[PDB]
């Protein structure tokens, strides 16, 4: 199920001037768009190939709707301390996250456009892209206010249609990219940490999209609770990494297989050291 | 995404009208409608649509692949569908541009006359005894009503009546002239 | 509600001495978004540092990663100094190449 | 609907004016056009929220206002002849272009001068007895003539009612003088009935038009008449 | 391609 999704942050900033509105926007786990408001001029700018070609057009009225957006954005913050009765001395952020994700029938299998004011929930409009849901008597003003405004008509207008026509395209002209999976190449290492024991580590790297599962079984059955994971991590070329380590007694390594479970696998993989 | 369209169509009553629409330039935030624009009043929606063909009580709306293009059908157009048509490419993106209107596209709509018996009668004032007025009248649609030469003398266009009760319809031109020796027989010549 | 950040460096490639590499420090997990991030060799900050654009989580939670050219050798020290409001001193994370 | 006012207006050179509009009900957004002849809506500027928030290709004298009950007025000054035009508002909910609803429009007229404008004179005349003999039907003419500008609504009024049915005006009025540009006008318009619904002298004909010309404002110095707006009418009683 | 803008909070 492929998604398209942007990213909003605006924070407020005392004295030193007009709050910074930054935006980016992904395809999956591939960004194609950023957007700063304390760039030189500030413009949408290009982040994958598949939208470098998008003509002058398309990236004037990118432009404008951000700089249009990153001003609403700046009253939304100053509305939000007059609900909070909070000082102009503090920043605050304001956090949207909106798009659509693509159902089987090329249409809309679910939209989304949620917000987060100072690292909570604020206000989030519900899956029937109708009706909201506010976390405080604070977002139950600005509730009010966008149910007179039909807030919700504007969103769903775009999340069923411009939204899925956007990521469509997208997907098509970033076919080799975006449809193409990359699957994780993997390799097992040894460390010595104490004198009976030995830390099995197992790496996938290189791997697009980001979902993967990393799972050690010492005996067939899985080593769960000893099993430490980090999170998935970006490598910086667009595809990205993980690994899944566990200790085990020296000389019983031969008994230890690591799973691996990926979209670009055709099955999933087993491993040992 | 600037539209273009014809000048003008011309049509019968009774027919399929079809106005077609250019708009190579169309973007994938762009919506496609259509607006008539009666005399004496504001433009009014008739359909709009995305790339699926539309049709409501009014009209369809024909889009091809590409969306390059549009073509708004008029199934059986009577008299009153006379009117300019208003192809527009919107911007669907809230706060974005409004609506910029192109030209447009005249339609005009003829009756096929049954019975035509084109003759020119003179009419007497209802007040004066010195004023009167020739009518060119019951002629088929296809005529043309030249305009006036001598710059006393005044024709106007022609014009379709219709007499609902009587299920009749007919065309008619006025000429007129104040001077001393004008007379109806070589108004219309 | 303030958040602590997550701190990961690594190498883009499994690190070979002598040969051309991206040193990632990945710092997720962190809420508000004013962070300074430094890239470190042998205790002294490594100049033109890149990072990527500023995104967050489901939870909104904010992550970036800062990235640079180098080529690791045997006892070149890498590390990565995170400062937020959340810490009361920076937080340095030294590069494992084995993690 | 779209509420704009006035429907019609009349203004000299150099003068300033107010055309208003109020929206849709349930609309917040309200849109600026100017329909020369011939033309199509020109954009002028949109308002939303008490602010313009986008703007055509039209100089600082055109200038805008937007109440906080969703109501904008259109401001003009220095009028020229050349902004003579219809005047359309339409109206919107926040800043969409879906819905989209336009107004009747405000017909405002700049002339060179008051003595530019005239009122119509009407005419009417009574059917040929050579049509009624030959098709037993009866077309009566009404003539409007001599008016500038084109500020007139014609109708045709059988018993004290308005009729449609067997009626057919000029779309366009032809001008008395072509090669002048404020040429004065003229309009016909015809209606036709069966030669025995004339034949009745209790039948009562009446081409009536409305004119919309100066007001009560605009200072009359000229020893005719002066041409305001007025309803002016010719009529006949059928004949036996 | 972003959304448009609506109403502040
Ligand atoms: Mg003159
Ligand atoms: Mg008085």
């Amino acid at each position: 199920s492929h998604s398209m999704r942007y990213f909003y942050t605006a924070v407020s900033r005392p004295g030193r001037g007009e709050p910074r509105f930054i935006a980016v926007g992904y395809v999956d786990d591939t960004q194609f768009v950023q957007f700063d408001s304390d760039a030189a001029s500030p413009r949408g700018e290009p982040r994958a190939p598949w939208v470098e070609q998008e003509g002058p057009e398309y990236w004037d009225r990118e432009t404008q709707k951000y700089k249009r957006q990153a001003q609403t954005d700046r009253v939304s913050l100053r509305n939000l301390r007059g609900y909070y009765n909070q000082s102009e001395a503090g920043s605050h952020t304001l956090q949207r996250m909106y798009g659509c994700d693509l159902g089987p029938d090329g249409r809309l299998l679910r939209g989304y456009n949620q917000f987060a004011y100072d690292g909570k929930d604020y206000i989030a409009l519900n899956e029937d892209l109708r009706s909201w849901t506010a976390a405080d008597k604070a977002a139950q003003i600005t509730q009010r206010k966008w149910e007179a405004a039909r807030e919700a008509e504007q969103r769903r207008a775009y999340l069923e249609g411009t939204c899925v026509e956007w990521l469509r395209r997208y997907l098509e002209n970033g076919k080799k990219t975006l449809q193409r999976a990359e699957h994780p190449k993997t390799h097992v290492t040894h460390h010595p940490v104490s004198d009976h024991e030995a830390t099995l580590r197992c790496w996938a790297l290189g791997f697009y999209p980001a979902e993967i599962t990393l799972t050690w079984q010492r005996d067939g059955e899985d080593q769960t609770q000893d099993t430490e994971l980090v999170e998935t991590r970006p490598a910086g070329d667009g595809t990205f990494q993980k690994w899944a380590a566990v200790v085990v007694p020296s000389g019983e390594e031969q008994r230890y297989t690591c799973h691996v479970q990926h979209e670009g696998l055709p099955e999933p993989l087993t491993l040992r050291w | 995404a600037k539209t273009t369209q014809p000048i003008s169509v011309d049509s019968y009553e009774g027919q399929e009208v079809n106005i077609t629409c250019s708009h190579n330039n169309i973007a994938t935030n762009d919506y496609i409608t259509w607006y008539q624009q009666f005399p004496s009043q504001g433009p009014r929606f008739i359909i709009q649509g995305y790339k699926t063909k539309v049709t409501n009580e009014v009209a369809s709306l024909f889009i091809p692949a590409d969306r390059k293009s549009s073509t708004l059908s008029l199934p059986r157009v009577s008299l009153s569908d006379t009117a300019v048509y208003y192809c527009l490419v919107g911007d669907m993106d809230q706060a974005g541009t409004a609506l910029i209107f192109g030209k447009g596209t005249t339609l005009s709509v003829s009756s096929d006359i049954q019975n035509p018996d084109p003759a020119v009668y003179q009419l007497r004032d209802s007040k004066s005894s010195d004023k009167s007025v020739c009518l060119f009248t019951d002629f088929d649609s296809q005529t043309n009503v030249s305009q006036s030469k001598d710059s006393d003398v005044y024709i106007t266009d022609k014009c379709v009546l219709d007499m609902r009760s009587m299920d009749f319809k007919s065309n008619s031109a006025v000429a007129w002239s104040n001077k001393s020796d004008f007379a109806c027989a070589n108004a219309f010549n | 509600i303030q958040r602590t950040p997550k701190i990961q460096v690594y190498s883009r490639h499994p690190a070979e001495n002598g040969k051309s590499n991206f040193l990632n420090c990945y710092v997720s997990g962190f809420h508000p978004s004013d962070i300074e991030v430094d890239l470190l060799k042998n205790g002294e900050r490594i100049e033109k540092v890149e990072h990527s654009d500023l995104s967050f989580s489901k939870d909104w939670s904010f992550y970036l990663l800062y990235y640079t050219e180098f080529t690791p050798t045997e006892k070149d020290e890498y590390a990565c100094r995170v400062n937020h409001v959340t810490l009361s001193q920076p937080k340095i994370v030294k590069w494992d190449r084995d993690m | 609907g779209v509420t704009q006012s006035p429907t019609h207006l009349i203004k000299t050179r150099g003068q300033q004016v107010t055309l208003r509009c109020s929206p849709k009900s349930g609309h917040d957004t309200v849109s600026w056009y100017q329909q020369a002849l011939g033309q199509g809506p020109q954009f002028i500027f949109q308002y939303y929220e008490e602010e313009e928030r986008q703007r055509g290709n039209f100089p600082d004298r055109f200038s805008g206002h937007q109440f906080p009950n969703y109501s904008s007025e259109l401001n003009v000054n220095a009028l020229l002849l050349g902004d003579s035009a219809l005047y359309l508002c339409a109206s919107s909910l926040g800043q969409t272009n879906y819905g989209y609803t336009f107004g009747s429009g405000t017909r405002l007229t700049v002339v060179e001068d008051l003595r530019n404008v005239f009122p119509p004179e009407v005419a009417v005349f009574e059917p040929s007895e050579a049509e009624i003999s030959h098709t037993q039907k009866a077309t009566l003419v009404c003539l409007a003539t001599g008016f500038y500008p084109d500020h007139v609504e014609l109708s045709w009024w059988v018993n004290g009612k308005e009729v449609h049915s067997g009626v057919c005006t000029d779309p366009q009025p032809l001008k008395e003088q072509p090669a002048l540009n404020d040429s004065r006008y003229a309009l016909s318009s015809r209606l036709r009935v069966s030669a025995t619904f004339w034949q009745n002298p209790r039948n009562h004909f009446r081409c009536q038009v409305q004119f919309y010309g100066l007001s009560e404002n605009d200072e009359w110095t000229q020893d005719r008449a002066k041409p305001v707006t007025q309803i002016v009418s010719a009529e006949a009683w059928g004949r036996a | 391609g972003a959304d448009g803008v609506g109403k502040s909070a």
